DNA sequence: TTCCCCCCCTTCGGTGCTTTGCACCGAAGGGGGGG
């Protein structure tokens, strides 16, 4: 008869199948022989048993010690939840006194499988250096490599773990990898008397926990952060500087960068980015240009002085400040005191063909939003540098509806502006032109023009264009040659959607021209108009374009 | 005890394995302490990692109320089982439901504790707490008792409250009785007094036949689609004429008589737009008529319960937003305006969440078929920041939209 | 020579619409931190 201390998690399988046979596979390196007599001690201390002959199977041997490959078996298992998915981030960490490592290594072996399920996992597969035919096997415990495992005995530490945790919540118990690592805020003389009644609570529920060497051995190297008992940096960046770079090795550095600007302020890599457009090929060496190798020396100023960030306190509230870096960067700065963060980042991302500025600290601040919900639980107040009449200006004439939480503003330029404004009404005084530009798929050709009200009348040709970049051109040739008072009439809404949108920067320089055009004039007014019926002078312009 | 209804999903489908977003400390603080009073109840029970499945849950509020109240979004698990409650223990709907004066809302949802879930099933309606910065695992749980929010729970309990329902009914046969979600809707054409009292009085009688129980009227009669109208003044430009007829090209889509060949010929010329232009007589006259077509009725519209209903809200400023519920694109079911309220200055989503919940109680009201929104906001900004002032019992399905809205043709 | 998660930056493709172009979007491959 078998013996259980903690409870046994029931699994299925997915219905219609059956168990696999295996074909055989390297041993491992330490043992080739040792197989019968390490299961002979897994026979005597109960984790193993012998069977009848209950159903063909056939397990090979990895390639420490044994380890029966359950590959073909994975995939007849049933689907399992995974616990942990989203590794906790440093910034959002509370500040222990102490810590301790113990080791779970073989208290893997302590959780036992299910009755009704022992029957599946089965090694039958005789020794290599002696001779014989073979012996049953079945696990008694949670077997090593197989799919469900893992989500078992995490849920069983758990359940084991919570009834300490109920009484004094002040000490913290994490599990990576195969050790728990306990933090209090008890100085190390009192520190051991709380690590010995885990021990030996663990022991009643049939678990040893035996670990010396990181006991005294802070900072812990975890996931890629150099966590201190109370500071967090990340682990050392090693930038190449070789002077050829590959496309991959620009790749490997833009990630590096990506990587390293969480703790470092004032890393740009939107510059370096660029080179990659165009080029997929490892072995294609792209040459440097001036802007990426000035941005390049720029991230390699920051790092070389180390710099650390501190562990969260939920006694106080977290503030979040904005900077603009130009070309659509924006760093920000999470702290609970001022000259000590918690956090800092940076957002680059071109949301969209053409967009203004007040748009990407709509879209920057959100990310801080998500963050802090993500990571700290609280949203932090904003300290932006906007101004709340621009903002109100902005969004409450916009379309799509938007929030900022609790913000103040704070005076660090470049301040964030709109830089040019339209006009709601017809100017008294101003040319009225009737714009328009055609098109033709077959011979590429093209003919923007426009006609005044004075009677002006200007076409150009243009080749190798579509219609609408037509029509933006046509708007482009009313606002050359013009007065600063200026009103427009086009008959495309795919240009009035374009400008009344009023962006700052595009991906096509003839946008660039026109906004360019659009700051130096004073009023400006665009109107619509519907094409083929003769209104206005849009037919004439229509008729000059066309013929 | 009770039988069990047997639920069981549609041969072929799989059961719902969506994630849960991050949460507010409070919304898990509160989260905790409310699924620890429902498990010393026996309600809710904890499950193992055997179950491979999760929904979404949600912390929200009610009006005048502080205390916190748990929400599952079972938007999926709903659609999976289709044929259950659509066909087999389907709700009738109404069609006189519009035609009541008032209609009043009242909640059942303690009414659906006391019937158990099917063994089968309790593992698919599995939820999980998440933690802050994902330090601890998150507590999971499936629902014992029959669950909130799901599309079977009325057709599960259907039975059981036209028993309850019935006495008042047979007394009281001027009101009109509707069930949707755990959402009572009754219709009466009484007055503000005697629909209160009605009112109390049915509180009552829940509580008195078994219901647990710890203004609220809508006027059906103030509803009218809004029709469009096109602009009068007193001093007209050739600005003013040119957006009449982008306006009237506009809406030549929806009724198929508009004509706009008379009013080009006030416009054969290159004139400016600030310019005035007398007004000709016939263009007076087709202006006339055109303004006669914008009140006829739609010609060809009519309501397909096979199809489904398409929402669309515009942003019109000052707070204001406008909104049509249809079927086929430019065929308009319905059309309507909303402003803002007592509130100063409270918020943009806000009166966005507000406005999406009166449109879908409407077009509960008079179809019965929530419709599909599309909503004008940033699905990042929708998905942080609608629970923050959502009060309801239940959860539309959206799909935002990223177009050029060019409409000033909806309020002036 | 695995495979997956997370993150980022391009590329690609099919919708949605302003119509065989153009904008937005998600998902696919590469690059980072680990198992
Ligand atoms: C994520 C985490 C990783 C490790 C480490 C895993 C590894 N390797 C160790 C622990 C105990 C935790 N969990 C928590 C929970 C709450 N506060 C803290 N703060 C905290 C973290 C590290 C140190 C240190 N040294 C001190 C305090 N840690």
């Amino acid at each position: 008869v078998p013996i259980s201390p903690i409870e046994t998690v029931p699994v299925k399988l997915k219905p219609g199948m059956d168990g696999p046979k295996v074909k055989q596979w390297p041993l491992t390196e330490e043992k080739i022989k040792a197989l019968v007599e390490i299961c002979t001690e897994m026979e005597k201390e109960g984790k193993i048993s012998k069977i009848g002959p209950e159903n063909p199977y056939n397990t090979p041997v990895f390639a420490w010690r044994k380890l029966v490959d359950f590959r073909e078996l994975n995939k007849r298992t049933q689907d399992f939840w995974e616990v942990q998915l989203g590794i906790p981030h440093p910034a959002g960490l509370k500040k222990k006194k102490s810590v301790t490592v113990l080791d779970v290594g073989d208290a893997y072996f302590s959780v036992p499988l299910d009755e009704d399920f022992r029957k599946y996992t089965a090694f039958t597969i005789p020794s290599i250096n002696n001779e014989t035919p073979g012996i049953r096997y079945q696990y008694n415990v949670l077997p090593q490599g197989w799919k469900g495992s893992p989500a078992i005995f995490q849920s069983s530490m758990t359940k084991i773990l919570e009834p300490f945790k109920k009484q004094n919540p002040d000490i913290v118990i994490y599990q990576y990898m195969d050790d728990l690592y306990v933090g209090s805020d008890l100085e190390i003389g009192q520190h051991r008397t709380k690590i010995e009644e885990l021990r030996q609570h663990l022991l009643r529920w049939g678990l040893t926990t035996p670990d010396k060497k990181h006991q005294k051995e802070p900072p812990f190297l975890w996931m890629g952060y150099e966590l201190h008992p109370d500071k967090w940096t990340v682990q050392p960046i090693v930038l190449p500087e070789k002077d050829s770079w590959t496309v991959n090795d620009i790749q490997k550095l833009v990630g590096k960068l990506n990587w390293a600007s969480q703790i470092y302020p004032g890393i740009k890599v939107r510059q370096l980015s660029k080179l990659l457009r165009g080029t997929k090929a490892l072995t294609e060496v792209i040459p440097l240009t001036e802007e990426a190798e000035l941005e390049l020396a720029e991230n390699r100023e920051i790092l070389k002085e180390p710099v650390h960030g501190v562990y969260y306190d939920p006694s106080k509230d977290l503030i979040a400040e904005i900077q603009k870096q130009g070309q659509g960067q924006w760093t920000y700065q999470i702290y609970q005191e001022p000259f000590k963060n918690l956090k800092t980042g940076k957002y680059a991302r071109m949301r969209g063909a053409h967009t203004n500025d007040v748009k990407q600290l709509t879209e920057a601040v959100q990310k801080i939003t998500t963050e802090s919900i993500v990571i700290w639980g609280k949203t932090p107040k904003f300290k932006l540098p906007i101004q709340k009449e621009t903002w109100e200006t902005w969004w409450t004439e916009y379309w799509q509806a938007t929030w900022i939480p609790e913000w103040e503003f704070v005076n660090t330029p470049p301040l964030v502006k709109l830089w040019y404004q339209l006009e709601k009404e017809p100017i008294v005084g101003a040319e009225t032109f009737y714009v328009d530009g055609a098109a033709n798929r077959e011979t590429k050709l093209g003919k923007a023009g426009y006609v005044t009200n004075k009677g002006r009348q200007k076409v150009v040709p243009l080749t190798n264009t579509t219609n609408q970049k037509t029509e933006l051109q046509a708007i482009y040739l009313a606002l050359q040659d013009s007065g600063l008072e200026v009103n427009i009439v086009t008959n495309s809404q795919y240009a009035l959607g374009i400008i009344q949108a009023q962006p700052d920067k595009s991906e096509s320089e003839l946008v660039n021209q026109i906004i360019e055009q659009l700051i130096k004039k004073e009023k400006v007014y665009l109107a619509w108009v519907p094409a083929h019926k003769g209104i206005g002078g849009n037919e004439q312009v229509d008729k000059l374009v066309s013929a | 005890p009770i039988e069990t209804v047997p639920v069981k999903l549609k041969p072929g489908m799989d059961g719902p394995k969506v994630k849960q977003w991050p949460l507010t400390e409070e919304k898990i603080k509160a989260l905790v302490e409310i699924c620890t009073e429902m498990e010393k109840e026996g309600k809710i029970s904890k499950i193992g990692p055997e179950n491979p499945y999760n929904t979404p849950v949600f912390a929200i509020k009610k009006k005048d109320s502080t205390k916190w109240r748990k929400l599952v979004d079972f938007r999926e698990l709903n659609k999976r089982t289709q044929d259950f409650w659509e066909v087999q223990l389907g709700i009738p709907h109404p069609a006189g439901l519009k035609k009541k004066k008032s209609v009043t809302v009242l909640d059942v949802g303690d009414a659906y504790f006391s019937v158990p879930l099917d063994e089968d099933f309790r593992k698919y309606t599995a939820f999980t707490i998440p933690s802050i910065n994902n330090e601890t695992p998150g507590i999971r749980y499936q629902y014992n008792v029959l669950p909130q929010g799901w599309k079977g729970s009325p057709a599960i309990f259907q039975s059981s409250m036209t028993k309850i329902l019935e006495p008042f009914k047979k007394q009281n046969p001027d009101i009109v009785i509707y069930q949707y979600m755990d959402d009572l809707y009754v219709g009466s054409d009484l007055e503000i007094g005697q629909h209160r009292t009605k009112i109390e009085e049915l509180r009552q009688h829940l509580l008195r036949w078994g219901l647990t129980t710890p203004g609220y009227e809508l006027h059906p009669d103030k509803w009218t689609v809004q029709p469009i109208v096109l602009p009068e003044k007193d001093s007209w430009t050739v600005n003013d004429i040119q957006k009449l007829v982008g306006k009237l090209n506009w809406a030549s889509q929806i009724y198929p008589g508009i004509k706009v060949r008379q009013l080009s010929k006030l416009l054969r010329g290159t004139k400016a737009l600030t310019e005035v232009i007398p007004l000709t007589e016939e263009a007076e006259l087709e202006l006339a008529e055109n303004r006669e077509i914008l009140k006829e009725p739609v010609h060809g519209v009519y309501y397909d319960p096979s199809k489904d209903l398409i929402a669309e809200i515009q942003k019109q400023g000052q707070g204001q937003w406008t909104y049509q519920i249809y079927q086929e694109p430019f065929k308009n079911l319905k059309t309507g305006k909303y402003a803002r309220m007592r509130g100063a200055h409270t918020n943009d989503v806000k009166q966005l969440t507000e406005a999406v919940q009166k449109i879908t109680t409407e077009s509960i009201v008079i179809w019965g078929k929530t419709p599909k929104f599309k909503l004008p906001i940033q699905k990042e900004t929708w998905e942080t920041w609608w629970t923050e002032y959502w009060q309801a019992t239940w959860i539309p399905e959206w799909e935002f939209v990223n177009t050029p809205p060019l409409v000033k043709l909806w309020y002036q």
